[PDB]
Formats: C-alpha cells, structure tokens, sequence
C-alpha cells in the first residue's frame, strides 16, 4: 500500500493486548512510545529532538505488529507527546519513500538548495513542517513556536521560500531555528510528490 | 506545528 502526506501518518500499531495510533516517523531512528509496562529487562537511555532530550527506557526485542506486519525490536518508553515508530521498525516492515526510491536503513538525508546554498535535509514524515538551522532568508517572517520531543522553541516563519529537493522544486513555508538537523516536513513533501510505500 | 524527529 502507498500513504500520502497530506496528514499525519497515523497508524495502529498492537503491542501486546495493547492498541495505540503511531506516527510512522523517517526522521526517528528509534521506536518511541509513550505510557506502558512492558515485560523484561530494560535499560535507561537518553534520546533527544527539537527541544531538547527525555530520558526513556529501552526495551530489546519487543513485538509489534503494524500494517498487518510483524515486526520485532527495539521500543523505548517514556513522555513522548506522540507515539513514534522509528525506522528500526519501518524498515522490518519493508516501508520506503518514493517519489526514485530511498530506503530506511540510513537516516533519509538529501541535498537541497535554498537561496543558492546546498545543505542536507532529513525527509521527515514525523514533522508537520520544515524547519532549517540558523540561517539568513529574505522577506519579512513571523515569529513562530514549535514543539517536539523535548518540548518548544522559538522559529521564524518564511513564507513561499523556493526550496530544490532533490532536484524537485517546491515554494511555500519554511521556520528557521534551533533544531538539530535540518528538516524537511510534510508541507513541502506533498509538494514534490513523496509517499510512504510498503 | 510538531516536528518529531528522535536521534
């Protein structure tokens, strides 16, 4: 099946006798879920995003089926404010991006241009929109917040920035901040075609 | 206005 990106890509994931809607996130490396007492050994690390780190619990070979696909590994647990299927599982259950096509055993890093500048985004299906490391564009922007993982942070909004990805172009919103990576989200995502596909 | 994203 194909999943577009208009929306959230939300999807139930069954952990035990345990339902729960996900977002199917390439720019997540890990599995995160929020509020549940699994069985077994676990270990505390530390995982980190937009605004800052939390601290979870990692359990190893844990069981889940998505998509009617079953899938077995890693899945932390902590306050995450979405539950979030990383690539360790998005990658067992054959899901790539397509437009060519980019599979999801590496972060999904691509080179775009903006303002005559080349950098290197993450495609990202866990972000509703694109958010790019300090740097100087044009026009008047809005000042704006946003959160993630680790809480909010204030951005500046551009509007109808032209951005190549990949060689495809799209024009519309871009918010310049303290993110770690720079970001490619959905609202430009639609824009040059991209799916999930599985 | 929620950009996940998890190193």
């Amino acid at each position: 099946p194909q999943i577009t990106l208009w929306k959230r890509p939300l999807v139930t994931i069954r952990i035990g006798g345990q339902l729960k809607e996900a977002l199917l996130n390439t720019g997540a490396d890990d599995t995160v879920l929020e509020e549940m007492n699994l069985p077994g050994k676990w270990k505390p690390k530390m995982i980190g995003g937009i605004g800052g780190f939390i601290k979870v619990r990692q359990y190893d070979q844990i069981p889940v089926e998505i998509l009617g696909h079953k899938a077995i590994g890693t899945v932390l647990v902590g306050p995450t404010p979405v539950n979030i299927i990383g690539r360790n599982l998005l990658t067992q259950i054959g899901m790539t991006l397509n437009f060519p096509q980019i599979t999801l055993w590496k972060r999904p890093l691509v080179t775009i241009r903006i303002g005559g500048q080349l950098k290197e985004a993450l495609l990202n299906t866990g972000a509703d929109d694109t958010v790019l490391e300090e740097m100087n564009l044009p026009g008047k922007w809005k000042p704006k917040m946003i959160g993630g993982i680790g809480g909010f942070i204030k951005v500046r909004q551009y509007d109808q920035i032209p951005v190549e990805i990949l060689g495809h172009k799209a024009i519309g919103t871009v918010l310049v901040g303290p993110t770690p990576v720079n970001i490619i989200g959905r609202n430009l995502l639609t824009q040059i075609g991209m799916t999930l596909n599985f | 206005a929620e950009t996940f994203y998890v190193d």
